[PDB]
């Protein structure tokens, strides 16, 4: 797999949204993979770095929402992202919670992709 | 909640699939430098 950051400058606006999902899913997958290992110093460092990136990306995607023309898609999107964001800051969030976020991000990413191939 | 979001998404993914044109106006408004930073 190619380094994501290097794809920005050949990416359409929609490909840029997908690249952000790709990155969020990859970080979320890693945080889930090491969730049980967080009593090792490094694994907890890694885990928090990754939840932070997933947060930063999801909070970026929310900030890109056009509620004017986006209409109801915008509003639902905002609603899903806020739940994710609110989960991700839970002190006591669980592995299964993160798994369901992962499932959402993947279903949404695949939608975005379907829209991509129609364009 | 995440269960709620989950239920949303089963619908929302259909909104996007079906209202492409509005999906894009909704979401594809990224500033290129932010994307570059989030992709480090």
């Amino acid at each position: 797999e190619a380094y994501f950051q290097n794809q920005v400058e050949t990416a359409t606006p929609l490909e840029q949204i997908i690249l952000l999902y790709d990155k969020a899913i990859e970080c979320l997958e890693r945080a889930i993979e090491i969730y049980d290992q967080v009593n090792e110093l490094e694994k907890r460092k890694e885990f928090v770095e990754n939840i932070d990136r997933v947060y930063d990306i999801i909070s970026a995607l929310k900030s890109f929402l056009d509620h004017e023309k986006g209409k109801e898609i915008a509003k639902n999107l905002d609603t899903i992202y806020t739940i994710i964001l609110n989960t991700l800051v839970k002190v006591d969030k669980t592995k299964e919670e993160l798994q369901k976020i992962l499932e959402i991000l993947k279903d949404l990413r695949e939608a975005w992709e379907e829209v991509k191939k129609k364009v | 909640n995440v269960d709620f979001a989950k239920e949303m998404t089963e619908f929302t993914k259909y909104q996007i699939r079906m209202q492409s044109g509005v999906a894009m106006l909704a979401q594809a408004n990224a500033l290129p430098q932010l994307v570059l930073q989030l992709l480090r």
